[PDB]
RNA sequence: CAUAAAGACCAGGC
């Protein structure tokens, strides 16, 4: 934060999309950096879950002018929130108030040359430190079309590749999240068709022998611009009904399944949480089970 | 014990900052009302 | 010898009480006129890149595949536990390159004193907090890479590939191994037999804590008397 | 105001402090106005790449 | 030892051709970013006060008793014969103080190089003319004294008694005993194997005669030694 | 070694 305040550094980031902010207070139970789970006591007061209001934090997504938007969260482990409170940080923000550059020692000085017009120099601590690293996204998008002999499928057979090209690469042409990709990595499985025509006519012969699809390919796959180097934090799926998504893609049929009972089982945490908390207190009404109640699971 | 806040400049603010996104929120929430009725805009 | 009156009759009384390896107030007397500027200067002038020293270099975490994922039990993320272990200092006596063994589970904030000892790893900094742990079996584990360098090398021309065989999981880490901080020195006058206008050069040093400061200000000594036999062949 | 709350800022008196510098080393003629300017980055649009 | 590549495979080409003992031109490659006026402004820092000399402390005259007197037989008076031997470089290799003899009659410009020569005393300038003599037996004769010393103390404080027992005609002369004149340095640039960016500090030096350049350097290159062991111990 | 069209419009740096 500034070292010098106005007083709008705290109301832009409250009024604007920038600071979480509770709709209704309540008991903090967990924390995460994905999410902030809330339990609101709706009911009598309990360390057994309630009326949860659960909180997606957008973490690491491209905005326009390729830079990320971050969410981290401040509040701990048992803190009674209230309706206004801060409960996560914003992509500059320091807690509740805006903090776009830094601090650091300054001394007005023609140093040697260096500082002709508008230059600024600075010394070797600041790139030992990442107090000035930023994030950089850039998407790689291409549209999808169709094709004279006949449109396409999913495998990982490239051919006029090398063995590290394809090692990042799956069984189903998608790269993973995570993975130290550079300059001459593949990151996008594309293979581009010769048809018929530039083939020559011995190998029209011999591909009267070979296959349909046995040479009709040939290497041009989208591949990391040259100088760029980084790494991959996020990929994409998206499939038209009609021509059959591969399978084996093992990694991919256990990926979502994975994910998804997950899934499932937060979702049925969180309403299991919100309607048995709130038949609570209408069973206590007209009776008592203390030894009883706590035995059975809340399903 | 009372003071002053003892800042730059005696000019209190009494009246803070309204909701800056004023121009966006009321001019198409009335614009179109998704909860209310039927007024102001498209109606 | 003794020769004339000029500084051979005059010894440097220099001496030593001790802070562990992290800072330590270094006196000096007596020199005589115009002798504290560059002093600071030219031991600030080798005392920044000449220096070698064992910083962070590669860090593997658990599960967690890459820097900005999450941890089922865990309140900040991965990218700030790791930048808390950008900032923490290691002492390697004769080592080329060791793993630290790190592992804790159930509620309680894990520091730096939560390492187990080696017999050649000393931590200077226990109070050091990295994250916040809850309940829910929040198990976490690394394994803390330390290697040999000296002065900033970016993390795009080393690159190394430790685990980038076939089973993955790690990325390089940008490296800072150089130990001197500060140096501040004051500049007040001191008195011996011999001469009166003479001055007393007292040092405030800092070191981060990955090279002690009396082994480098030795081999910093040694270095600078490799340097000045330079004047001497002909040609 | 200024000029009543720098005469008290530890350290200097009136903004301005005798450096020393980090080639020569020397007394410095004519102490400097220095501090702590918070100054801001610009993001790196693709006009930045090579 | 070899290390990594910093500085230290890159060896200075520092070498001589000498001229005797009055200027040098002092060559120097490489040095890397910035490495040109923190050398000449430290060498200017250390090499004016710091280097002890041999200079004119006090001359016994003939006859003639004191400084504004007249002599039989030459034009120029005495004061402006002891302002040239104030100019006269002279050195002295390891002798605390030294007598020069000297006699010369008839007529004839008396320069330096009438001097009788000493075993450890060399001009360095024979051809400086002194004064102008004449016929009629102008018989001249001096007692040229050398001592040792360091920079400029005044006349009034060391007020010294060689001849001030009984037998008098001596009086104290200003001694500049400082030997280095002038460093001029040029700030043109180098290569070697290493890298490009480096520095060729080429020095034009300039000394009056009493300390010849090869042993100051040397002994401004143990002291500069003795200088930067300051940030070594503790307390 | 060959492929990422052309054009429109907007934003941006000075």
């Amino acid at each position: 934060k500034p070292l010098v305040g106005t007083g709008m550094e705290r109301a832009v980031a409250v009024d604007s999309g920038v600071t979480a902010v509770a709709k209704r207070g309540g008991v903090v139970q967990y924390v995460d950096a994905s999410r902030i789970v809330i339990k609101v006591n709706e009911d009598e007061m309990y360390p057994g879950e309630a009326g949860i209001d659960i909180y997606n934090l957008t973490k690491y997504t491209r905005s326009n002018q390729n830079t990320c938007i971050n969410q981290m969260p401040c509040v701990s482990l048992g803190e009674p929130v209230e309706r206004g409170d801060v409960l996560a940080d914003g992509p500059s923000t320091d807690l509740g108030e805006l903090a776009l550059g830094q601090n650091m020692r300054v001394a007005f000085m023609p140093w040697n040359g260096y500082n002709f017009e508008d230059s600024i120099l600075v010394s070797e601590r600041v790139v030992q430190e990442d107090r000035f690293t930023t994030i950089h996204i850039q998407e790689l998008a291409c549209v999808s079309r169709d094709t004279k002999l006949g449109p396409e499928e999913i495998t990982a057979d490239i051919p006029n590749v090398g063995e590290a090209a394809l090692s990042k690469l799956d069984e189903s042409g998608i790269v993973y999240i995570g993975a130290e990709v550079t300059g001459g990595d593949i990151l996008v499985g594309k293979v581009t068709p010769k048809g018929e025509t530039q083939l020559t006519p011995e190998e029209k012969l011999l591909r009267a022998i070979f296959g349909e699809k046995a040479s009709d390919v040939k290497d041009s796959s989208l591949r990391v611009p040259n100088g760029v180097s980084g790494t991959v934090i996020d990929v994409q799926v998206f499939t038209r009904d009609g021509v059959e998504k591969d399978k084996r893609a093992l990694e991919i049929e256990e990926m979502q399944l994975k994910q998804a009972k997950k899934d499932l089982s937060e979702e049925l945490q969180i309403l299991e949480a919100g309607l048995f908390s709130r038949i609570r207190a209408v069973l206590v009404a007209g009776g008592v089970e203390a030894e009883k109640l706590d035995k059975l699971p809340r399903d | 014990k009372k003071r002053i806040r003892k800042d730059f400049g005696k000019r209190p603010q009494v009246l803070d900052v309204p909701y800056l996104l004023s121009i966006q929120l009321d001019s198409f929430q009335k614009f179109i009302e998704q909860d209310p009725e039927g007024q102001y805009g498209l109606e | 010898m003794q020769g004339s009156v000029t500084e051979f009759l005059k010894p440097r009384l220099v001496d030593i009480e001790q802070v562990s390896s992290t800072h330590a107030k270094v006196t000096l007397e007596p020199l005589e006129r115009g002798f504290g500027h560059t002093l600071g200067n030219a031991l600030r002038r080798i005392l920044l890149s000449s220096m070698p020293g064992c910083a962070v270099t590669e860090v593997e975490i658990d599960g967690v595949l890459h820097e900005y994922s999450t941890k089922e039990g865990v309140q900040e993320d991965i990218l700030e536990i790791l930048l808390n272990l950008k900032g923490l200092a290691v002492r390697v006596q004769g080592k080329d390159e060791v793993i630290l063994t790190l592992n804790k589970s159930g509620i309680g904030p894990v520091t730096a004193a939560d390492i187990t000892h080696d017999g050649d790893v000393e931590i200077v900094k226990p109070q050091h907090v990295i994250c916040h742990l809850t309940d829910e079996n929040a198990s976490i584990s690394m394994r803390i890479k330390v290697q040999r360098g000296r002065g900033y090398v970016p993390a795009s021309t080393r690159i190394h590939s430790e685990e980038d065989e076939r089973p993955i999981g790690r990325l390089l880490v940008d490296a800072c191994y150089s130990p001197v901080e500060r140096i501040a020195y004051n500049v007040e006058a001191a008195r011996v037999e011999q001469r009166t206008d003479l001055d007393k050069l007292v040092i405030e040093m800092e070191t981060n804590g990955t090279i002690d400061p009396e082994e480098a200000i030795r081999r910093a000594a040694t270095i600078l008397a490799e340097q000045l036999e330079a004047f001497v062949d002909l040609r | 105001e200024i000029k009543e709350l720098l005469k008290l800022g530890d350290l200097p008196t009136s903004g301005q402090i005798r450096l020393y510098d980090g080639r020569t080393g020397e007394q410095f003629e004519r102490p400097v106005t220095v501090g702590y300017m918070y100054m801001l980055k610009l993001n790196h649009l693709v006009d930045d790449k090579m």
